[PDB]
């Protein structure tokens, strides 16, 4: 299709004469943005696209789910602490980690446990994600089908080809964002809405430039 | 002949056959399948026109009131900017012939009896010079032309003998047009970032052009 | 034959130079058989490394000259407000205004987002000409257009072309090695280069960079 092929849109757009051999058109979001060339071997590139998936999926999550618990806060939801950043350290309180300020519900205290348990079902499953497991053996590594395509929308080559088109580009959006969670929560200390909101108030002065004159290295 | 900045495409659809044109689409919404088929390939152009004959009023309107009261032909209790003459309440709110929820009544009414006319010879050339309305429905028959009607009421001048004058004078009044639509868009974003009205902008940056331009203003 | 290339070049160990990856074959400029890490044992890896190491070089020594001339000006006796490199973009927040060689009568820029977006829109126009084509010719290598950005001939003998070629790569990697000197005293000492130079020549025994090892 557009996307797959010789003539596919490039990172730079026009400006882009530059195309790696290696980068043809065969793979989803091939942008033929390799200038590095950190994917100039076969196994290389597919050991760098498996991580580039990975992470994708991680991130999508880690975006609508940091976000999330700030969406709610802003309608009247409580929670213990709505930033994502400061949304770990509620293990601590007395009164433990109340998920949507409901005692009835998880009402986690010991950080042990979490950590026990996470351990182990995140291995599990990373452990079925390498070598197979309940949910259908391991055909492909970061598209396996089957138990995890129910829905079954990944029937025919086209759509499955532009879905995974759409899923990596909403994935490196999702992973630029994440990026810049994590950025802005170093610098402005701030949740990432309120830092939209704040931005949003007066975008001329509450702004990144702002913050440009708090790491300088007087010593 | 005349051409500006324009795309690969451009000119595969646009082409110096209609007023006006010169083939500047970064974007490309005229694509004729393209993406933009959808919109009738009529419609762009009309609109066009419109919203800019519209803007000739409106910029023509904004300003007159202040510049009028400033040389001095109206009281200065009615010489106010356009944003505190009832479009925004909360910016402010003059009371007038009558209260303005009134009067949004009867423009609706004044413009659905002069607009719905103005659909229907689009939709349908000619056809408003069939039914009688008050026995002036022969001159409102259209020569053709959604976007150029023509007749002893809309043309009652009469202005441009032969297609010479004409092909010209379009040309004119779509570029007229155009820094209308600029125009206004600097009334609406230039009063947004300010407090006072447009006309003294101009007095102000005529005083300390050093002093009062965008990048002084705010940041 | 020059005597920068080839198998008999110098190394980068110099008379403890040992096993020397085959790739590295001298026929670049600047090879002296350091790959240590295996990263650029792949061809085209290996030429991207290059066009990389060529780019930043040259944006090193732009970086070190300009760190260097304002701050040498400064102590010559031309003020202006914030002369050490890293305090230099705090002078658009101040009440003056950024003022170029500290002089109203220049740029006297204020407004970092009208800065921010000229620079973004200009800089965006001449890396896309330099990796596609542009006003200033079309691309005929990666990184030497050629005559287009070589008004003065210094190319057109090749043996002087290579000779030239090594000699950019020695100045550029001396100016990204001092770059990363820079970026390390002002994270370290907090002091610009000029008056850390000072500080060294005064008592350099004791004001050396041990001294700041008390962390
Ligand atoms: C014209 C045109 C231009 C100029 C660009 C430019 C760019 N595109 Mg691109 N595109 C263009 C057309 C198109 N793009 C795309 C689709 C994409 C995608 C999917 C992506 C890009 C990306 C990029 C970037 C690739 C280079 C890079 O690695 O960033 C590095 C260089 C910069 C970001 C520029 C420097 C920024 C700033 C001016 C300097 C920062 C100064 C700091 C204050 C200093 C820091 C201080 C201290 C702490 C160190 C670059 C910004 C990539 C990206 O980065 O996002 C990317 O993923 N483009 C399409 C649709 C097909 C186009 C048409
Ligand atoms: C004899 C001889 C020796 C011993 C060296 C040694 C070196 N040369 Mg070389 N050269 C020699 C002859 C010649 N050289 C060259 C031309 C060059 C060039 C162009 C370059 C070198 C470079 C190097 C370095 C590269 C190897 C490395 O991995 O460094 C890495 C290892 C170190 C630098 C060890 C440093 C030890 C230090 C005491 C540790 C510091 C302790 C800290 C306080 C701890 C930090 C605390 C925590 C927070 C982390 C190394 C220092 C390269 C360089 O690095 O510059 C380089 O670019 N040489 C010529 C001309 C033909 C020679 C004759
Ligand atoms: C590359 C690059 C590096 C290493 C730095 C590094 C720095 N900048 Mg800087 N900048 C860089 C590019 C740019 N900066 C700026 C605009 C600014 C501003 C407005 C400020 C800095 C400041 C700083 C310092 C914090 C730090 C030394 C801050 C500073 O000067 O602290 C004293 C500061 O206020 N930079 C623009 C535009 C850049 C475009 O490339
Ligand atoms: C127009 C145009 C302008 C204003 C510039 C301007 C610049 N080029 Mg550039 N270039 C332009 C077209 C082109 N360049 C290049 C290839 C390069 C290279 C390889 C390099 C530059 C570099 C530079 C910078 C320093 C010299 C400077 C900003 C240098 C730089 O700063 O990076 C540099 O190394 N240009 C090609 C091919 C072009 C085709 O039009
Ligand atoms: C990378 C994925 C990721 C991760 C690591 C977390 C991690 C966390 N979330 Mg978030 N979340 C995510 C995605 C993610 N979330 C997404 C996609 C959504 C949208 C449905 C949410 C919606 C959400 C809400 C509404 C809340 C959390 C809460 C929490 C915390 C308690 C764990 C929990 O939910 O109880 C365990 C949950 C279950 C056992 C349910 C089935 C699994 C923890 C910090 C809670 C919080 O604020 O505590 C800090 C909370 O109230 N999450
Ligand atoms: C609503 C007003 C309007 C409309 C309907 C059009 C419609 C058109 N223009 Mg015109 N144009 C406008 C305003 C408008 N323009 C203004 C203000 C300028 C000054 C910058 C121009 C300058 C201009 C040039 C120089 C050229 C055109 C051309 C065209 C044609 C092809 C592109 C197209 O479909 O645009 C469709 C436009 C829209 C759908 C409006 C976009 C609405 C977005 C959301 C606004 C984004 C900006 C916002 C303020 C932020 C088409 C008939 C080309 C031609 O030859 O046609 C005769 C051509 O060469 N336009
Ligand atoms: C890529 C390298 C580089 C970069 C990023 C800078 C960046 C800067 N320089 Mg430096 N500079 C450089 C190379 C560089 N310079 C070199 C090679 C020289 C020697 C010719 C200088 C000599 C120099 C002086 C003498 C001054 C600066 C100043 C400045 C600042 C404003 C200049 C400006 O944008 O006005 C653009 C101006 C024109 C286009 C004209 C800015 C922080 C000024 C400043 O405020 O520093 C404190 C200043 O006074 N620079
Ligand atoms: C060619 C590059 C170059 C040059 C000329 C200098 C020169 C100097 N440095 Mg800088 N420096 C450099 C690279 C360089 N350094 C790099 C790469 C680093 C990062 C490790 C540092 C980190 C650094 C710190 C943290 C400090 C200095 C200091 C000094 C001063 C000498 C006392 C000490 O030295 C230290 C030298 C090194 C740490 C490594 C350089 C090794 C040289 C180039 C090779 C051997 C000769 C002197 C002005 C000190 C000073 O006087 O500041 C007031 C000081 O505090 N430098
Ligand atoms: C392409 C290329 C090319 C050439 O060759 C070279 C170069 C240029 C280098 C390259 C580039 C690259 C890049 C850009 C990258 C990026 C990355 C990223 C951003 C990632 C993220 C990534 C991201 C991610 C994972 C994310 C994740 C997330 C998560 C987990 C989350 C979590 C969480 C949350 C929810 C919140 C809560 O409360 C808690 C927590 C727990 C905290
Ligand atoms: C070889 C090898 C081999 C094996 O295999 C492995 C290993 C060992 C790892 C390797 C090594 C490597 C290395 C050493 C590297 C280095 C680098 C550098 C130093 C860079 C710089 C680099 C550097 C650079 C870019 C620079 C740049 C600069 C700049 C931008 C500047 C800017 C500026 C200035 C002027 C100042 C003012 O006021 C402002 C501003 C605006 C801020």
């Amino acid at each position: 299709s557009i996307w797959y092929g010789a003539d596919r849109p490039k990172y730079l757009g026009p400006f882009s004469g530059e195309t790696p051999s290696y980068l043809t058109g065969e793979f989803a979001g091939d942008y033929g943005w390799d200038t590095a060339g950190l994917s100039s071997d076969p196994e290389t590139f597919a050991r760098n696209r498996e991580l580039e998936v990975i992470h994708a999926r991680w991130a999508m999550l880690g975006a609508l789910g940091c976000l999330t618990p700030e969406l709610l806060a802003k309608s009247g939801v409580k929670f213990g602490e709505a930033v994502w950043f400061k949304a770990g350290a509620q293990i601590f309180s007395e009164g433990g980690l109340d998920y949507l300020g409901n005692p009835s519900l998880v009402h986690a205290q010991s950080i042990l446990a979490i950590w026990a348990s996470q351990v182990v079902l995140m291995g599990a499953v990373e452990g079925y994600r390498v070598a197979g497991g309940p949910l259908g053996e391991i055909t492909d590594p970061i598209y396996p089908g089957g138990s995890f395509d129910p829905l079954g929308l990944a029937d025919d080559p086209d759509t499955f080809a532009e879905l995974k088109v759409k899923e990596i580009k909403n994935g490196r959006l999702a992973m630029f964002s994440m990026f810049g969670f994590f950025v802005q929560a170093i610098v402005t200390g701030k949740g990432p809405l309120e830092n939209l909101n704040d931005h949003l108030a007066d975008p001329v002065a509450n702004n990144a430039w702002a913050y440009a004159t708090n790491f300088v290295p007087g010593n | 002949r005349s051409l500006i900045f324009a795309s690969k495409q451009s000119l595969s659809y646009l082409d110096g056959t209609l007023p006006g044109d010169y083939g500047f689409d970064p974007l490309g919404l005229m694509d004729p399948e393209g993406a933009g088929g959808f919109i009738d390939p009529q419609w762009l152009p009309y609109a066009e026109i419109i919203n800019g004959r519209f803007a000739m009023l409106g910029a023509a309107g904004a300003i007159a009131p202040e510049v009028l009261g400033r040389i001095g032909l109206i009281p200065q209790e009615t010489a106010i900017p356009w944003f505190q003459s009832g479009v925004i309440p909360p910016v402010g709110n003059y009371s007038y012939w009558a209260d303005p929820y009134t009067l949004f009544v009867l423009e609706m009414a004044l413009m659905g009896f002069a607009e719905h006319r103005r659909a229907q010879d689009y939709y349908k050339p000619g056809s408003m010079g069939k039914q009688y309305f008050l026995g002036l429905e022969k001159f409102l028959g259209g020569s053709g032309n959604p976007a150029y009607p023509g007749g002893p009421i809309f043309n009652f001048l009469g202005f441009g003998k032969n297609e010479k004058e004409l092909q010209e004078l379009k040309v004119k009044e779509v570029k007229n047009g155009r820094l209308a639509m600029m125009a206004v868009l600097g009334y609406f974003t230039q009063a947004i970032f300010t407090g006072v009205g447009p006309f003294q902008n101009l007095l102000d940056h005529l005083a300390d052009p050093v002093h009062n331009n965008v990048l002084t203003n705010l940041k």
